[PDB]
């Protein structure tokens, strides 16, 4: 009933550098308003209460700010282990509404991703149902795009895609898509083909397979 | 080892005035300096004894009272005084010895829809007698006809909602109180200063 | 000082739960109790709350009048009756210690103690093995190849390479729950073209809720 | 606070009278009562400490007594430096000691009259904006005497100061000293200038006054 | 045997600050807890603060709490009150006072000569001496009016004339400023014959005017 807004929803800064994340409530909510870190498959760690409290055992480093509306969470030096997404929560009003999340990653420079496809194997069109699968290898930043041409018509709803963690190491991103079909629909067209954009690609690219060669 | 001044005073909650809190302290070392330093009080009362004298005394048994109150009503909180408070939910002797701390917790217990939780004794037909705690919901009889536990004319629940809410003027505010009784029994002391 | 849940698990649609949470470590009447949800790959959802001497209780309008949470004090349990669950109500769900004693307008109130939660899943189907289908590498410095575990239920599978000896630029994607209730899930890496005619790459695709165990040679397509 | 009041605030005795001084208190107090003599220009001095310990140094012809709320400090025979002003002070109350509001003791002579005399404002002040009317009251006993502002028949109240001087060491009588401000406006405004007197020496209100 | 000296008293105006000391002798000044008691002009006793034997607790009264600091050097015996922010209501004589310690509860047992605490804000001004003519002895004398601060120093012949002299303490009037009276009663005969001339000094504005009374 009372919206939270956040901005940026994701965010890319180095280490040392200085990060505020903003959370705008729909209704002034006083100083009604804790700010949480969870990083992926760990329970959301508090940081932050009553808008500008340090909760025990937080590093300094993180402090928050405003009253009303308009809040900041600030990360004074960002740190590598700080990588997580951060969630603002307002405590005013029932019901508990939280924010959608700003995730903090550690800033690498932008890597183009590398794109192969799979055409479905004859084992599995025997069993009725074909599924073409597209890979994205090693791309930065997250944001990018998979769209399903079969026969160069562009395919919705009938794939789903998956993105992994960002790498440890080289600080990228992973995706895979996969295209569901029909032994019957799938013997009904011959080219199979995946167009991906990212900012690292100055140009779609775009692999595809022969249905038979 | 140490008396457990922290466990009453950090409280994470405090008890409504007429069902105050009462913690008995014995057979330990309190250091009374650093717990009246530890945080700031808006109200600090003796009676019959200096706070600075208490580290070179002994008791049989120190007393530790807690409850929560308004900030109109924490002046009731001392000996010789009267009012709903004094009279019907929290009362201390003529003679008392001992100190009245008290610390605005608008905080902790004051809600934006407004704390009900904390309650006074409101209806009384006679004073509480010191140290007195008197925690009946019997429905309070104001006329000649009974009211047989049903609420009604001249018939009224007892207790009564403080609603704090945290714009409120500091005396509507709620304040937590501590009341720390020295009793010298003739008995063998276990409680020393240091 | 923990919070302990229990009573999730599979679930048919329409049907109901009863989780619990054992409270030990702290006093579990002096805070209130609060039960926060997650989906997988998603982000955070508060379910439910009680103040403590059941003064207030507020639920989520997406599980209000289906829900209903509780505690009993003298045994520090917090509960929540999960009537007609749905399968936008699939979940992990936790419990949690609130900072203080309200469930509407403190300053302090907060999430300070998490536990680890507990699995709802709620969908239709039972246990179902996967198939594995081979993501084999094509003709058109270095080749990338894969594996496809499609079909299976319920959560999770696991997938290796060359019985481990292959780690470097494997990527193996989190599954996703497909219209049918089963779930789908994909792994590759990538290798250098030159070893595609000299080192066979076998993936090894592990689905325990079944009993299921396939090792799949993953070949170049011959014309 | 808890209040203290003292019972009289002025008293007359002479030298081995025996004096009793009262000190209520606004609520029970248990022991916890002192006494202290203060003498004009100087710092005061402890006498009764928990209502009957005397104090080291203390004649013995001080002594305190009383418990609760009524206490009395008594000097058996009264000596000519015993003169002075008395307080009680409660120390139930740590954090919050307050005194009474203090008996004078005085020297009892015998009743003396006033001589009343006025005097009008000087030439070389009217220029100056500010007109001051002055009467004074010489030797007299007691201390307690009214002085009343007529101007016209016309009370004039909030605009005078009175002054009293300390006991005289030859007669041991007061003199009072009454100053009327007011603007020079106000000066001419009115004709008639009169002090009235009344004490206890006088068998009727004795006026003195002057005519511009 | 207990000495306890005062000092730094004057005068400030309002909202201004100003620091007295209380240096002990003659007991263990360590070990003792002090005390702070005003006393306004022509008003009673009020206990202003206390302060522990090693200084580490301190209570004050309400009427200065969150506006008063007292604080004491073991090693140097002195009492000290940091006084801030003072307004009208503090213009009192400031006593230190040691505690006597021989009950559960305070009471004071020596106390200082004290030093007075002027809160105005009048500058030093001199006095303007008026005289007062008389109209069965008679009656005559000066009129000090309009001088700040206190005291202004008042005599008769140069101290020659010292029976029947009467000055009158001052009194405060509205315009922040002390108005004084002195008379003096001398016989009715030598009026013309024995002039009559009043000595009034005032030394925070050195001033000395001396006038002559003729009738």
């Amino acid at each position: 009933d009372i919206q939270l807004t956040q901005s940026p929803s994701s965010l890319s800064a180095s280490v040392r550098d200085r990060v505020t994340i903003t959370c705008r409530a729909s209704q002034s909510i006083d100083t009604y308003l804790n700010w949480y870190q969870q990083k992926p498959g760990k329970a959301p760690n508090l940081l932050i209460y009553a808008a500008s409290s340090l909760q025990s055992g937080v590093p300094s480093r993180f402090s928050g700010s405003g009253s009303g509306t308009d809040f900041t969470l600030t990360i004074s030096s960002l740190q590598p282990e700080d990588f997580a997404t951060y969630y603002c929560l307002q405590t005013y009003s029932y019901p508990v509404t939280f924010g959608q999340g700003t995730k903090v990653d550690i800033k690498r420079t932008v890597a183009a991703p590398s794109v192969f496809i799979f055409p479905p194997s004859d084992e599995q069109l025997k069993s009725g149902t074909a599924s073409v699968v597209c890979l994205l290898n090693n791309f930065y930043p997250r944001e990018a795009k998979v769209q399903w041409k079969v026969d160069n018509a562009l395919q919705s709803g009938n794939s789903q895609e998956s993105v992994t963690e960002q790498d440890s190491k080289d600080s990228t991103y992973s995706l895979s898509s996969t295209l569901t079909l029909s032994k019957a629909d799938y013997e009904k067209h011959k080219v199979y083909a995946c167009e991906v954009t990212h900012q690292g690609l100055s140009s779609p690219v775009t692999k595809s397979f022969n249905r038979g060669e | 080892n140490l008396c457990p001044f922290g466990e009453v005073f950090n409280a994470t909650r405090f008890a409504s005035v007429y069902a105050w809190n009462r913690k008995r302290i014995s057979n330990c070392v309190a250091d009374y300096s650093v717990l009246y330093n530890s945080a700031s009080f808006s109200t600090f009362k003796c009676y019959g004894v200096s706070p600075t004298k208490l580290n070179d005394l002994c008791f049989t048994n120190v007393y530790a009272d807690s409850f929560v109150i308004r900030g109109d009503e924490v002046r009731q909180i001392a000996p010789g005084q009267t009012g709903k408070i004094a009279d019907y939910n929290y009362k201390l002797p003529d003679d008392f010895t001992g100190c009245v701390i008290a610390w605005n917790s608008n905080n902790l217990d004051s809600k934006v829809g407004g704390n009900y939780n904390y309650r006074y004794r409101l209806f009384r037909k006679s004073n509480l007698k010191p140290f007195e705690r008197d925690i009946s919901t019997e429905i309070y009889q104001a006329g000649s006809k009974p009211c047989n536990g049903v609420e009604g004319f001249n018939c009224y629940f007892p207790l009564q909602s403080y609603g704090f809410q945290p714009t409120n003027g500091v005396g509507y505010q709620p304040y937590r109180v501590v009341v720390l009784s020295f009793e010298l029994l003739h008995a063998p002391a276990t409680v020393c200063g240091k | 000082v923990q919070l302990v849940e229990s009573g999730g698990g599979l679930v048919q649609p329409g049907r109901s739960l009863r989780l619990s949470c054992v409270a030990s470590g702290f006093t579990f009447e002096d805070y209130a109790m609060h039960w926060v949800r997650q989906v997988p790959g998603k982000g955070p959802e508060w379910v439910s709350g009680i103040s403590w001497n059941s003064g207030s209780i507020g639920y989520a309008d997406s599980v209000k009048g289906r829900f209903t949470i509780s505690r009993d004090n003298a045994k520090n349990s917090l509960y929540l009756q999960m009537s007609s669950l749905r399968v936008e109500d699939t979940a992990l769900y936790y419990c949690v210690k609130d900072r203080h004693y309200d469930s509407a307008g403190y300053l302090v109130n907060g999430f300070h103690i998490w536990g680890q939660g507990t699995m709802v899943t709620v969908s239709s189907a039972s246990t179902k093995g996967p198939s594995v289908f081979p993501l084999a590498p094509s003709s058109k410095g270095t080749a990338a190849l894969g594996c496809l575990v499609k079909d299976y239920f319920p959560e999770p599978v696991t997938v290796s390479w060359n019985s481990g000896a292959l780690t470097s630029g494997v990527h193996t994607f989190p599954a996703v729950l497909q219209s049918s209730g089963l779930y789908s899930l994909s792994s590759v890496v990538t290798v250098p073209s030159s070893s595609l005619g000299t080192q066979t790459y076998i993936c090894n695709v592990n689905h325990k809720p079944s009993n299921t165990k396939v090792d799949k040679r993953v070949e170049p397509k011959s014309c």
